[PDB]
C-alpha cells in the first residue's frame, strides 16, 4: 500500500534526483530536531543555522500545519529555540488524533512576495495522474504520458506571472519525473517559491507505494514510513512486517490500544475488519488492542510467530476484568486450517502460564480445509492447560463469537466444533 | 464494462505457477459440476522443462502438460481463453503483460498481492486497450458454479458440495475480500437457490475490474436474478451502483454492504489488511457508501450480522412474483 514519507525524507530524494534546468536553491539545507537533540552538535553540523531566520515546523505526518499554527516564521535560533519550549515533547490533537510533538524540521527563511508563491500536487488515480498548480488549473497525465516543459505551459501556467513560465515548467516537468521514477502516489508543494535566485521548496507532504521497495531500494536506500499522527510505531509491528516481507502469505499486525483486553486474530483482510467492525457494533473500540490479519495460506511456523507475538503482548499487563481473545476468520478457501491453528496452539501452549494469569478466555470460529482438525487441537489444548477455549465452526455465524466473548448473547454449547 | 460472459462449462484455461494443488482442485470441481472435460489445458512454468503433470479426472489419471515457454503453450492450445497467473508478485506484471500478446485470451486472473499500482495502471490500460477482462490481483479469483472456478476459489469439494457450487442458483456476487466471498458461497447456498457466479475483485487500489463491471455483467445476464456485494472502505467505487440505479440501467435488486464500519470510531488513521482498504476521504469511509446506498435504493442491512437475513428476504419477495 502507499504510506506517507516525512517532509524531510521527500526533500532527501528530491534534492538527490531530480533533474531541472531549474536551479533549486538550500539543498539539502534542513536540520532535524528531536527531545534528544544536541543543539551544539546540531549547529556544528548545521552553520547556515546562524546564518539568516529561520522556518521551524513539525516533520511528523500533520498536515496543514500553517493553519494549526505550527509554523514558526521569521525567526533567529534564539527564537527557534524559544518557539520549541512549550512545544517540542507537548501533547497535541490534530483533528481527533492525539500523539506528542516529537519530531521538528528547521530550514531556512526565503523572503519573498505572496506573488512569488505557487502550489504544486501530483495524485495518482485509476486513470493517471493529475497535476495540479495554482498561484487552479488541473490536468490529467494519462498512465502512457510524457509531461514536458511546454505541456505544462500549455495546460498549467495561463495565469503565472510571464517571467516566471520557463522555470516553473522546467521545474514541474522534473518534479513529474521524479514523482513517477520513484513511485510516487502523492506529493504536495505548498508552497513553492520561485524568486529572482531561483526556485524553493518550502514544504513537501507525500506516499509513496510502498510495494514498490524491490524496484526502488537503490534510490530509496533505507527509508523510513513514521506512524500516521496519533499512534506509535511498535517493534512487535517491525518484526511482523518482516516476516510479512519473506513470503506470499499476508501478515499483518497494527496496535491500537496495547493496554486493551480485546485482542483478535484472525484469519483474511475481509474478516478481521469485519470481527473488528463487529467488536465496535457492540461498544468495545475502546477496548480493541489491535488490527491486524493473517492469509494465503501461511505455515504453521509463520502462524505460530505471529501467534507468540500477540499471546507475548495481551500478557504485558493485567486487567481487572481479564481478557479475551478472539481467533476467527470465514470458511477458508485454502489455507490450511489445521496447519494454521497447530501453529497458534503451540503458541497458546508455551503461553498458558501467563494466559492464565491474564484470566485469557480464548473464542474460536473457523472453516476452510482440515478445519475439524484444527478445532480439535483448540479444543485439546484448552482441556489441556486450563485456558477456557468456546470452539466454533461452519455451522456458527462467523461474529457470534463476537457477542459471546462481550457478553451480549449466551454461548451456544450445542454448536460446539460443528 | 467488457464481456458480459467470461466462463462457461467449455472453459479452458492455462494456468501459470507450478500450483498442482489448485489446479487439481479445479478439475475436482469441475467433475462434480459434470463438464466434459477438465477446465486446465496447460500450465506455464518457467523454472522446469517442458513435461507432463499427473491428475485426476475422477478416479482416472491424466496428463496435463507444463511448458517453460508461454508461446509453447498458447500455440498448442488453442482453445484456451483464460489464464489464471500464480507468478511471485516481482514478475506477475511481466507474464500478464507477455500473456495479452496473445488475442486468444479474453480474461486473465492475477493472483499475487504487492502488485505496485503504477504497474496495475499499466496492466488495466493494455486490459482496456484489447478488451481483456482482469480478475485482480491480490486475489483468490472466483467461481461460477457448473462452468469454471479460478484456481483456490471455493476450496475443496467438500465445501464445493456443501455451499450447492456445483450447479448454479440465482443470486451472483462479488467481493473485495476471497475469504468472505467463500462465506458469501455459504450464506447464499443457505437463503437462496445458490450462487450463479461469484467475483472477489481483490484488495489492490485499482482492481483489475470493478464492482460495477461486474454488476454490470450481472444486470445482463438473464440466469440472475439479484446481485450481492460486499464492499469495503476505501475508495468510490460503490457510489458508482448509486449511478447505476438512478439511470434505470441497474434493476434486479441489489444487496450491498460496506465493511470498515470500525474506522469511523478510531482517533487515527488505519490501513488495513487490503491494499486499497485506507479512506482518504469522508466519502469513502464505509458508514458513508452504506448510507448512500440505502439512499439510493440498494438493500443494505443494519450490519454484516443482518446480511443473510436481506439476501432470503429479497429473495423470497422475488420467488413470491415469480422472477425466481
Ligand atoms: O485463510 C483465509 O481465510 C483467507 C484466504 O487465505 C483463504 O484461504 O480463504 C484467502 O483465499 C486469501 O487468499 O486471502
Amino acid at each position: 500500500s502507499a504510506k506517507a514519507i516525512s517532509e524531510q525524507t521527500g526533500k532527501e530524494l528530491l534534492y538527490k534526483f531530480i533533474c531541472t534546468t531549474s536551479a533549486i536553491q538550500n539543498r539539502f539545507k534542513y536540520a532535524r530536531v528531536t527531545p534528544d537533540t544536541d543543539w551544539a552538535r546540531l549547529l556544528q553540523d548545521h552553520p547556515w543555522l546562524l546564518s539568516q531566520n529561520l522556518v521551524v515546523k513539525p516533520d511528523q505526518l500533520i498536515k496543514r500545519r500553517g493553519k494549526l499554527g505550527l509554523v514558526g516564521v521569521n525567526l533567529t535560533l534564539d527564537g527557534v529555540k524559544s518557539w520549541l519550549k512549550p512545544r517540542l515533547g507537548q501533547e497535541a490533537t490534530v483533528g481527533k488524533a492525539t500523539g506528542f510533538l516529537k519530531n521538528f524540521l528547521i530550514e531556512p527563511f526565503v523572503p519573498h512576495s505572496q506573488a512569488e508563491e505557487f502550489y504544486v500536487c501530483i495524485y495518482a488515480t485509476r486513470e493517471g495522474d493529475y497535476v495540479l498548480f495554482h498561484h487552479a488549473q488541473k490536468l490529467l497525465v494519462g498512465v502512457d504520458e510524457k509531461l514536458n516543459p511546454e505541456d505544462i505551459k500549455k495546460h498549467l501556467l495561463v495565469h503565472a506571472p510571464e517571467d516566471k513560465k520557463e522555470i516553473l515548467a522546467s521545474f514541474i516537468s522534473g518534479l513529474f519525473n521524479f514523482y513517477e521514477d520513484l513511485y510516487f502516489t502523492y506529493l504536495e508543494i505548498n508552497p513553492l517559491v520561485v524568486t529572482k535566485d531561483g526556485v524553493y521548496v518550502l514544504d513537501l507532504a507525500a506516499k509513496v507505494d510502498a510495494t514498490a521497495d524491490y524496484i526502488c531500494k537503490v534510490k530509496w536506500g533505507d527509508i523510513e514510513f513514521p506512524p500516521p499522527f496519533g499512534r506509535e510505531a511498535y517493534p512487535e509491528e517491525a518484526y511482523i512486517a518482516d516476516l510479512d516481507a519473506k513470503s506470499g502469505a499476508s501478515l499483518k499486525l497494527t496496535l491500537l490500544n496495547p493496554k486493551g483486553r480485546i485482542w483478535t486474530m484472525v484469519a483474511g483482510g475481509g474478516a478481521s475488519v469485519v470481527y473488528s467492525d463487529t467488536i465496535c457494533d457492540l461498544g468495545g473500540v475502546n477496548e480493541l488492542a489491535n488490527y491486524g490479519e493473517y492469509s494465503g495460506a501461511p505455515s504453521e511456523q509463520q502462524t505460530y510467530d505471529y501467534a507468540k507475538t500477540i499471546l507475548s503482548l495481551m500478557t504485558r499487563e493485567k486487567h481487572p476484568d481479564g481478557k479475551i481473545l478472539i481467533i476467527g476468520g470465514s470458511i477458508a478457501n485454502f489455507t490450511n486450517v489445521a496447519a494454521t491453528f497447530k501453529g497458534i496452539v503451540r503458541a497458546i501452549r508455551d503461553y498458558q502460564g501467563p494466559l492464565k494469569e491474564h484470566e485469557v478466555t480464548i473464542f474460536v470460529r473457523r472453516g476452510g480445509p482440515n478445519y475439524q482438525e484444527g478445532l480439535r487441537v483448540m479444543g485439546e489444548v484448552g482441556k489441556t492447560t486450563g485456558i477456557p477455549i468456546h470452539v466454533f465452526g461452519t455451522e456458527t455465524h462467523m461474529t457470534a463469537i463476537v457477542g459471546m466473548a462481550l457478553g451480549h448473547r449466551p454461548i451456544p454449547e450445542n454448536l460446539y466444533f460443528q | 464494462s467488457k464481456s458480459t460472459t467470461l466462463f462457461s462449462r467449455h472453459t479452458k484455461a492455462i494456468v501459470w505457477g507450478m500450483q498442482t494443488r489448485a489446479v487439481q482442485g479445479m478439475l475436482d470441481f469441475d467433475y462434480v459440476c459434470s463438464r466434459d472435460e477438465p477446465s486446465v489445458a496447460a500450465m506455464v512454468y518457467p523454472f522446469t522443462g517442458d513435461h507432463k503433470q499427473k491428475f485426476y479426472w475422477g478416479h482416472k489419471e491424466i496428463l496435463i502438460p507444463v511448458f517453460k515457454n508461454m508461446a509453447d503453450a498458447m500455440r498448442k492450445h488453442p482453445e484456451v481463453d483464460v489464464l489464471i497467473n500464480f507468478a511471485s508478485l516481482r514478475s506477475a506484471y511481466d507474464s500478464t503483460m507477455e500473456t495479452m500478446n496473445y488475442a486468444q485470451i479474453r480474461t486473465i486472473a492475477i493472483i499475487a498481492e504487492g502488485i505496485p499500482e503504477a504497474l496495475t495502471r499499466k496492466l488495466i490500460k493494455k486490459a482496456d486497450q484489447k478488451g481483456v477482462t482482469i480478475i485482480g490481483p491480490a486475489t483468490v479469483g472466483g467461481i461460477k458454479p457448473g462452468c469454471f472456478k479460478i484456481g483456490n476459489t471455493g476450496g475443496m469439494l467438500d465445501n464445493i458440495l456443501a455451499s450447492k457450487l456445483y450447479r448454479p442458483g440465482s443470486v451472483a456476487y462479488v467481493s473485495r475480500s476471497g475469504g468472505m466471498s467463500n462465506e458469501l458461497n455459504n450464506i447464499i447456498s443457505r437463503t437462496t437457490d445458490g450462487v450463479y457466479e461469484g467475483v472477489a475483485i481483490g484488495g489492490d487500489r485499482y482492481p483489475g475490474s470493478t464492482f460495477m463491471d461486474h454488476v454490470l455483467r450481472y444486470q445482463d445476464t438473464p440466469g440472475v436474478k439479484m446481485i450481492v456485494v460486499l464492499g469495503e472502505i476505501g475508495g468510490t467505487e460503490e457510489y458508482k451502483i448509486c449511478r447505476g440505479i438512478k439511470e434505470g440501467r441497474l434493476t434486479k435488486p441489489i444487496v450491498c454492504w460496506c465493511i470498515g464500519t470500525c474506522a469511523t470510531m478510531f482517533s487515527s488513521e488505519v490501513q488495513f489488511g487490503h491494499a486499497g482498504a485506507c479512506a482518504n476521504q469522508a466519502s469513502e469511509t464505509a458508514v458513508a457508501k452504506n448510507q448512500a446506498l440505502k439512499e439510493a435504493g440498494v438493500f443494505v442491512p443494519r450490519s454484516f450480522d443482518e446480511l443473510g437475513e436481506i439476501i432470503q428476504s429479497v429473495y423470497e419477495d422475488l420467488v413470491a412474483n415469480g422472477v425466481i
